């Protein structure tokens, strides 16, 4: 199955993601 | 002229006179792994192979050879104590004296290519000055490396050809070298499932062939050649000091923690294990076991093997030795040659009670003995002018309950103080001082030393990796900017 | 209080006190 | 948790050092500074607290259960003294050593009385008070003072015994320690 | 531009800072962390 | 690159935009280093202020329970906890903030975010030393502090039990490690604290040497009383008499420095040697491997009860530490020590 | 260039300052002052040091529960 | 105490002390006033 | 057998055992 | 030999710096 | 403006206010 | 009983460093 | 075991009177 840890994960690498697009998009934006 | 620390930077632009001194490197590390292991052999004493384990005499490279598969020597004798077998060629002396072949021939090949350096191979032939096709040489590697985990994971550790690996217990009582079977779940990703490094080995050395083939295949983008300077040595050399530290502080963590490849039967105990309460678990877990099935409490801590209780015994954790406190773990304190038993110690009206086990920083603790419930109830007293819980008044007796004091209660309140003092550090044993004249204080482990070694010099290889980066993104103002 | 009040506007008027005469020798020609 | 607002400007609710406690038929005023310490030392402890700087200075109450009707018909002041000499430590080294001076041959430690009391209280019930200096050849914190307020009720002897350090005696702990007398009461 | 005197707003801006290491430094006899 | 077409994209827009003259500069680096850092200040700021630590150490170490900034510190999670990275997702506050606090896990928020922001730091050293076209002098001093910080910080307490024996993020929380090395660990008498201790006090020493030569060796260029008003970057002599200075030190000290490189180099090499070595000292202790006691003293004084040195007397005041610190600075482990087996001599 | 020489001596800095410092120092204000700090941050308040359960210091000593244990040994 | 004519001016003594610690700070007021020429 | 005994057995000796590190939220 | 190793140390460290106090290399380029 | 600069100072310049208005009000809270 | 493994050590560890500055200082006099 | 002495006597008489002839012969190579 799909433990909660593993879930939380997984949420936390798009969380990531997330993170790198919107500080991708603050340097190509001003 | 050139400074006495530069010494080695004539070597850059000769690729014979940089793969001579990689020889005479190699040469020198096998010289010193052959001396080291007959050294070794020389001091060591297969004699116990229970109470005088080899970790407690200071076996640094040892474990390293028995870990893939050597047991026995040309001495007859084994490290499990095992019926002595025929090694072959590669026993523990056999396998010093071919790394010291390798580290003479070694020797002359690099004394060789010394001579001979001009080889038009390091020759450009469009160009004709000297250089070389790293990335054709970093494929060229990668290909030996896949091929070589391929090899030794898929041959010598699972066994179909190799001796297999040394497995053993969860708590370190029974255990030998055989081939292990290949976990590919979750499960071989675990760190202690000794089924995920053969696995790891054969993945990895698939994924390694793949990638040499890749690099065999491409070549590599301008904008990255020129970013990271490909064509440059000290680049290459800043990098792969790089992967080396990260290796360094890898193997550091696993020894330091505990791994599969990290075998308690062959370096020793771990100090989170003596913290947690793992072979004290099993003992006090044994006992009520074996007490709780209509047996009398005096055999069932007989049937506690030797190896467990010395496990549980806080000399033994590598996270208590000194710096400067040089030599074996035996030469400390004595070799062990016997295991007196759990003192059990009672109130005059009679309640047990259990000593508070000294923990891992310290070098000396109070001596306290507290009941079931959690309160202090006794403890040897520094002033001995207004105690009350003291020993002398309180009445403590010990039992003890092992091999060679199994009856002999004791009510003397010295010697009662001397047992509590002794069973505040795990289980007592007995231990010889004159054989080795030792110390008294507690030593390292071999795993302690290596994790020492290893954090230490991935450190300067962090430091050196930084620099050798310094010098070849910088390499325009390292040489010169000529008035620009 | 009484007694803090008045602490506090003896310091608002000693602190008050140099800042004004600088502005008022700023506001009033120079010399200084 | 839920929400509420932080006091500003909203005076201070307890500033006299002390704390109520009721325990099994006896209340008494416990210092605000204390906690309470699970060390038993007698066995027959149900409280025992301690201060946060050194707990040579403690206060715990005995719950003894002894049968012969009151503390009159326990006897004098210095009989009871007499019975419970024991509660003072005991040096259990015996070497011989002449060598301490303000002490008896081979003594280590040594008590005195500084003052005695039968104090009554509201209701009519006795309670006896004691004040025990306790030196010892090491001179530690200057003795120790052993303030002990005791009395019968039921069939179980209540022993309260404050015990503090000589350094922190006249350093403003003295009235903490009368306090701790004269608040610890039996109902 | 030069409406305020840059010497006057450093001096206020001083004057604001000392008041507040002042009132810190009162806050400690009083409140939390007095030790009374 | 070697006079190609170069083809432009999006990397190279991006990169001009980053290597360009502002009041901050930002790089690469800026993509780490800017958040890094703001967010290693603002939890720590934040612990400081808010954030308690009444569960892990139980005690106060924030301003909003009566801490000053000399007592207020970001403090470590709990012994039990291990050595968790202590995710605000994870096994530990399960997604939840309010409780991912009061538990140890903004201290590893900082520490990470803190350590990634140094390692953008000597990037940003890098990069910029590059824009200048300068030799990064100064990323090769930057790599000790650093080595300290990992050392310090995630080494040892990954060596021992727990975050818990690592420094909190604060001061009376540092002054406490610092005693806790000096009770257990004797950090004094290991000989690479003694390089750590001699590499900063000689660095010190020729700050201020270097400082008070060249300040008083400055020339006059000018006729103003003041010395300042006198330095012009457009000459390119030098400001001031390195040969005054030789023989004057020469003739003081015996001897003295002829070279500014290596001068400079010297003000380089003390402090950062000085600070590998209490790195590696540091690495020692993570694996409880002490320089802790000398053999033959107390062989000596076990065997002699008149024979006593100043070695002897610090072991007993590390026991003092040990014994009367331990039981309060170590709630897990549980100590309930009565007073009278502590070692405590006379009167004190 | 504005190289904050010009910046302070204007009021055109300070007249969109005189409210918005004052409105972030009273916002702090009113943010501590409500318990809401103490509500965000976890931080018990000076009556709710310690339960009637306990009246000693507060020790997690788990992993996988301490969620749930710092919830039953927090104030409620 | 302050004698009895003098009782309800200790609010404007209390704050006296200072005063010194104040004119070393009007000092640099007046030379930020100046400029630090 | 008995888990409740063995760990008031250890426990004495080491307060830092995986058991009593385990499920202490019931205790 | 226990303190007299001390004292070759010592003796060589005083040697040493006396050596670099007066045998010195003269100062050249300024 | 919204500048580099601007963004910054400004991320310097609001939490440090706010923790300084924060901070002014814990110095008259009292227990 | 003179410990003879630390004697070496500091022998060793004295004279081989001293010995090989000593052949890099002569031959950095002899060959200017 | 191991016969320490023995070891380093050995040890050095082989490394000096070696170390000894090598110099003097790379050095009489190095100016011949
Ligand atoms: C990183 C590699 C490494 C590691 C982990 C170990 C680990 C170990 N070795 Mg070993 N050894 C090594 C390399 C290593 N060795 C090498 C390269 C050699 C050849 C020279 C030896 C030769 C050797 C011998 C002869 C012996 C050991 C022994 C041992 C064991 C006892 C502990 C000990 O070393 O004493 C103490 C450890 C230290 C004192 C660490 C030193 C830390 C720094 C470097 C000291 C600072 C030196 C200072 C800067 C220089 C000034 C010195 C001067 C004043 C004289 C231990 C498990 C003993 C053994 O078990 O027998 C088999 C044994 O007798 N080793
Ligand atoms: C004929 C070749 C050969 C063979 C069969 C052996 C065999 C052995 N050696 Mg040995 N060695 C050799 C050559 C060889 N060696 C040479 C030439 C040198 C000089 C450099 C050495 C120096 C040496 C030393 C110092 C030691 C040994 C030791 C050992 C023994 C145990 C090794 C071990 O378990 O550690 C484990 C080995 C490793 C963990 C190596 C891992 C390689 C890393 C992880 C690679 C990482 C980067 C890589 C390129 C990434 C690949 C990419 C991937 C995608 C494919 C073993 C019997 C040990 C011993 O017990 O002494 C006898 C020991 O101390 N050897
Ligand atoms: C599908 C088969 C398979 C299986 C069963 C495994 C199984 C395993 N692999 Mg593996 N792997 C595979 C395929 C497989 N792998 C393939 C195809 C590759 C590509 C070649 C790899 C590449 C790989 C790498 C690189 C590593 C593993 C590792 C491991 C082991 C992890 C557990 C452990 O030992 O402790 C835990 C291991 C670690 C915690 C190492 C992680 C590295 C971290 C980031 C170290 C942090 C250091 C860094 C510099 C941060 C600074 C620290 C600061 C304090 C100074 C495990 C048994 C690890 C290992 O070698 O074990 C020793 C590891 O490093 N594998
Ligand atoms: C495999 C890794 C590696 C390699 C190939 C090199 C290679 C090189 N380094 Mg480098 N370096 C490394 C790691 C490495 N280094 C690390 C880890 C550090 C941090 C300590 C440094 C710090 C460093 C500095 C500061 C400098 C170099 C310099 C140099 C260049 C000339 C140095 C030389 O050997 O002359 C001769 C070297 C000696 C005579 C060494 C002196 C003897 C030492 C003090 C003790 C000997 C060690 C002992 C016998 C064996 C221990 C090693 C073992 C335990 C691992 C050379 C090409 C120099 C340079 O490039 O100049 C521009 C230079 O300045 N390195
Ligand atoms: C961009 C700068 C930056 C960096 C370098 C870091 C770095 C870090 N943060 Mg952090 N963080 C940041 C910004 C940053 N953060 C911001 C802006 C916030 C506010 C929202 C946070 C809030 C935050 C919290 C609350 C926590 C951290 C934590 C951490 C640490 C562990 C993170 C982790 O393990 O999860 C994993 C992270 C990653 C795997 C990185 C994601 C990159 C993936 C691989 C990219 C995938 C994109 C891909 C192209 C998708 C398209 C594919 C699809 C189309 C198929 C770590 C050192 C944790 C910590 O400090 O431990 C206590 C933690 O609790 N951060
Ligand atoms: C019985 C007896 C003998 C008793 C003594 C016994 C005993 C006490 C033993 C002593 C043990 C002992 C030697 C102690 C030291 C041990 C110790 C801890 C050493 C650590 C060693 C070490 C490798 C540490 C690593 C860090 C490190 C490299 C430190 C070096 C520190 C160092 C040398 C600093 C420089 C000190 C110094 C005096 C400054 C020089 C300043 C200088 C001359 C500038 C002059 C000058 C300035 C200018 O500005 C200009 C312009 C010019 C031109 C110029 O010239
Ligand atoms: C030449 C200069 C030598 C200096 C080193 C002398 C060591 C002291 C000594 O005598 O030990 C002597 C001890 C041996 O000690 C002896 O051991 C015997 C058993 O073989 C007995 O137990 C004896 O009782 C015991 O005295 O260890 C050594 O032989 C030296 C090992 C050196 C390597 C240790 C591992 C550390 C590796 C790297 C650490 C450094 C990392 C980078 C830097 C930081
Ligand atoms: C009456 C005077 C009183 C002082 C007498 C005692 C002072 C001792 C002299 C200082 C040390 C000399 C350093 C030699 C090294 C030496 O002379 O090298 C020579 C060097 C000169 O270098 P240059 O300027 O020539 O460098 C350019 C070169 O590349 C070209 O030659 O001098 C220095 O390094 C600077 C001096 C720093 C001095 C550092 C102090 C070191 C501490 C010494 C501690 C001794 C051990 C403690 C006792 C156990
Ligand atoms: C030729 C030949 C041969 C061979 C020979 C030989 C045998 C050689 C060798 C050699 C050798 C046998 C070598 C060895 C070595 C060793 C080494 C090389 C080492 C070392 C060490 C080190 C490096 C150290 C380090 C350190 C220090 C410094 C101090 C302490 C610590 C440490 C670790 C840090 C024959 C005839 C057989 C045949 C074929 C041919
Ligand atoms: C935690 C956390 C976080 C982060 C945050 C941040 C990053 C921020 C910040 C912040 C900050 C950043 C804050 C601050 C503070 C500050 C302060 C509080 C200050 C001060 C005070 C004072 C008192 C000062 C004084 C002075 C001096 C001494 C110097 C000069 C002059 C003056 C006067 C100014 C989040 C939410 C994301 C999530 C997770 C958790
Ligand atoms: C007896 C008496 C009196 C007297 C008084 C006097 C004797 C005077 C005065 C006065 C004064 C004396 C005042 C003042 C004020 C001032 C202040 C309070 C200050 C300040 C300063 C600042 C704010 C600074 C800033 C800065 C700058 C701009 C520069 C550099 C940086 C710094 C930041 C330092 C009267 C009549 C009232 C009446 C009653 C009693
Ligand atoms: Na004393």
């Amino acid at each position: 199955s799909v433990t909660p840890s593993l879930k939380n994960f997984l949420l936390s690498l798009v969380a990531g993601a997330v993170v790198l697009a919107a500080i991708a998009g603050a340097v190509t934006a001003v | 002229g050139l400074p006495w620390y530069r010494v080695h930077t004539v070597v850059i632009n000769d690729p014979g006179r940089l793969i001579s001194v990689h020889l005479m490197h190699t040469a020198l590390v096998a010289g010193w792994a052959g001396a080291m292991t007959l050294f070794e052999i020389a001091v060591f004493d297969p004699s116990d192979p229970v109470l005088n384990p080899m970790w407690r005499q200071g076996m640094f490279v040892l474990p390293f050879l028995t870990r893939l598969g050597v047991t026995q020597s040309w001495g007859g004798w084994t490290i499990s104590g095992e019926t002595s077998s025929n090694p072959g060629i590669w026993s523990y002396e056999g396998a010093a004296a071919s790394h010291i072949v390798l580290s003479g021939l070694l020797f002359l090949a690099s004394v060789w290519h010394w001579v001979y350096w001009d080889l038009e191979l390091f020759r450009d032939p469009r160009t004709g000055k000297t250089a070389l096709d790293l990335p054709k040489i970093f494929g060229i590697h990668l290909f030996l490396a896949g091929l070589l985990c391929f090899g030794f994971g898929a041959f010598h550790v699972t066994g179909v050809f190799g001796p297999g690996i040394w497995v053993s217990d969860p708590y370190g009582l029974t255990g030998s070298v055989q081939p292990v079977a290949p976990s590919w779940g979750a499960e071989g990703f675990d760190p202690y499932n000794p089924g995920g490094v053969p696995a790891h080995h054969i993945a990895a050395g698939i994924l390694g062939v793949l990638a040499g083939l890749f690099h065999l295949c491409v070549r590599p983008s301008i904008r990255l050649y020129f970013g990271l300077s490909m064509g440059s040595i000290e680049s290459v050399l800043s990098s792969s000091i790089a992967a080396v530290f990260w290796a360094a502080f890898v193997v550091a963590g696993t020894m330091w923690y505990g791994s599969a490849a990290t075998p308690i039967e062959l370096f020793g105990p771990t100090r989170y294990q003596w913290d947690q309460g793992f072979f004290q678990q099993e003992i006090q877990k044994r006992v009520a076991q074996s007490t709780s099935e209509g047996l009398s409490v005096s055999e069932a801590w007989a049937k506690i093997p030797e190896k467990l209780a010395f496990y549980d015994y806080i000399g033994n954790n590598p996270a208590k030795g000194g710096l400067f406190r040089t030599g074996a773990m035996n030469s400390g304190d004595g070799i062990a040659v016997g295991w007196l038993g759990h003192a059990s110690f009672k109130d005059q009206e009679g309640r047990e009670l259990f000593v508070r086990r000294m923990p891992t920083f310290f070098e000396t603790f109070p001596v306290v003995l507290i009941d079931k419930d959690g309160v202090v109830r006794a403890d040897v007293p520094f002033r001995k002018a207004e105690s009350k819980y003291s020993i002398e008044q309180v009445g403590v007796s010990v039992t003890f309950y092992g091999g060679e004091l199994n009856g002999l209660t004791f009510t003397d309140p010295s010697t009662v103080k001397k047992y509590a003092r002794k069973a505040q550090l795990g289980e007592i044993f007995e231990f010889d001082r004159s054989t080795l004249q030792s110390d008294g204080v507690f030593r390292s482990s071999p795993r302690g030393w290596f994790t020492f070694g290893h954090l230490s010099f991935a450190l300067l290889f962090f430091f050196g990796h930084i620099w050798h980066g310094s010098r070849t993104i910088f390499r325009d103002v390292f040489a010169g900017i000529d008035e620009d | 209080s009484l007694t803090l009040i008045l602490q506090l506007v003896a310091l608002f008027a000693v602190v008050a006190a140099g800042p004004l005469v600088v502005v008022l020798l700023s506001v009033r020609g120079g010399n200084l | 948790a839920y929400g509420e607002g932080a006091n500003v400007f909203g005076r201070v609710t307890n500033k006299s050092g002390f704390v109520p406690y009721a325990g099994d038929s006896f209340a008494l005023l416990l210092p605000s500074k204390w906690n309470p310490s699970d060390e038993k030392e007698v066995d027959s402890i149900v409280l025992r607290y301690a201060d946060n700087f050194d707990a040579v200075n403690n206060v715990y109450v005995i719950a003894q259960d002894t049968d012969k009707s009151s503390i009159q018909d326990y006897g004098s002041p210095e009989e009871f003294i007499s019975q419970f000499g024991y509660l003072l430590g005991r040096q259990a080294w015996a070497g011989q050593t002449v060598s301490e001076g303000g002490f008896d041959a081979n003594k280590v430690s040594s008590a005195a009385l500084l003052g005695v009391a039968t104090e009554k209280d509201k209701k009519g019930k006795t309670y006896y008070k004691f004040e025990i200096l306790s030196r010892t050849a090491d001179g530690n914190e200057g003795g120790r003072h052993q303030l002990v307020k005791a009395t019968v009720s039921n069939g179980k002897l209540y022993l309260l015994k404050v015990q503090a350090g000589d350094k922190r005696w006249f350093k403003g702990t003295d009235k903490e320690c009368l306090g701790v007398l004269d608040s610890f009461t039996v109902v | 531009i030069g409406r305020i005197p840059l010497w006057l707003v450093g001096t206020v801006v001083g004057l604001l800072a000392i008041g507040l290491l002042a009132i810190f430094f009162y806050g400690s006899y009083v409140g939390l962390g007095s030790s009374l | 690159i070697g006079t190609y077409q170069e083809k432009r994209t999006w990397f190279d827009d991006a990169d001009d935009w980053l290597r360009q003259d502002r009041f901050v500069f930002v790089g690469w680096s800026g993509l780490l280093l800017l958040p890094c850092a703001y967010f290693a200040v603002g939890g720590w700021l934040t612990g400081c202020t808010f954030v308690t630590s009444w569960y892990t150490h139980g005690l106060a170490s924030s301003y909003i329970e009566g801490c000053n900034f000399l007592t207020a510190a970001v403090s470590t999670p709990a012994n039990s906890l291990g050595h968790s990275l202590l995710f605000v997702w994870g096994p530990e506050a399960q997604g939840d903030l309010t409780r991912w606090f009061q538990l140890g896990g903004l201290w590893a928020f900082v520490a990470l975010h803190g350590a990634f922001g140094l390692i953008g730091f000597m990037l940003r050293q890098f990069e910029i030393a590059r824009s200048v076209n300068l030799r990064p002098y100064n990323a090769i001093a930057f790599s000790a502090p650093i080595a300290v910080f990992v050392s310090v910080f995630l080494i040892y307490p990954l060596g021992q039990s727990g975050w818990f024996f690592a420094p909190s993020f604060g001061v009376a929380s540092i002054f406490r490690f610092i005693l806790f090395f000096q009770g257990f660990h004797n950090w004094t008498l290991n000989p690479f604290h003694m390089m750590g201790v001699a590499g900063v006090l000689g660095a010190a020493l020729l700050c201020a040497i270097h400082g008070a030569t060249v300040e008083n060796t400055l020339f006059e260029d000018g006729d103003g009383a003041n010395t300042f008003r006198a330095f012009n970057p457009t000459q390119a002599e030098e400001t001031y008499s390195m040969v005054t200075a030789n023989r004057f030190w020469s003739q003081i000290f015996g001897v003295a420095f002829s070279n500014k490189r290596w001068l400079h180099f010297f003000m380089l090499f003390v402090p950062v040697t000085g600070l590998w070595m209490s790195a590696l000292g540091v690495v020692g202790l993570a694996l409880n491997l002490r320089a802790y006691d000398f053999v033959s003293q107390e062989i000596r004084a076990a065997e002699d009860p008149e024979f006593e040195t100043f070695y002897t007397k610090n072991i007993l005041l590390n026991e003092g530490i040990r014994a009367w610190m331990a039981a309060q600075d170590q709630p897990h482990e549980k100590l309930t020590l009565p007073e009278e087996v502590l070692p405590r001599g006379n009167a004190l | 260039e504005r190289p904050f020489s010009d910046i302070l001596t204007s009021i055109r800095y300070w007249v969109i300052h005189s409210i918005t410092v004052p409105s972030l120092f009273i916002a702090g204000w009113l943010f501590v002052s409500t318990g809401l700090a103490y509500d965000v941050f976890g931080s018990p308040r000076p009556n709710e040091y310690f339960t009637e359960d306990r009246q000693d210091a507060p020790l997690i000593t788990d992993r996988f529960n301490a969620l749930e244990q710092v919830k039953k040994l927090s104030a409620q | 105490k302050l004698p009895e004519a003098y009782a309800p001016f200790s609010p404007i003594v209390d704050v006296l002390p200072i005063i010194p610690v104040l004119f070393i700070l009007l000092a640099f007021v007046w030379q930020a006033s100046v400029s630090f020429r | 057998q008995r888990v409740r005994t063995v760990l008031d057995m250890d426990d004495p000796a080491k307060e830092e055992t995986v058991k009593e590190l385990r499920k202490d939220i019931n205790n | 030999m226990e303190a007299l190793v001390y004292t070759f140390l010592l003796i060589g460290t005083l040697g040493i710096i006396f050596f670099s106090i007066f045998f010195r290399e003269p100062p050249r380029i300024a | 403006i919204f500048t580099v600069r601007w963004l910054a100072i400004h991320a310097i310049a609001v939490p440090t206010i706010f923790f300084l208005g924060a901070i002014t009000a814990m110095q008259f809270i009292q227990r | 009983e003179v410990n003879i493994l630390g004697l070496t050590a500091t022998a060793l560890f004295i004279i081989i460093p001293t010995s090989f500055l000593l052949i890099l200082y002569v031959k950095t006099a002899a060959s200017e």
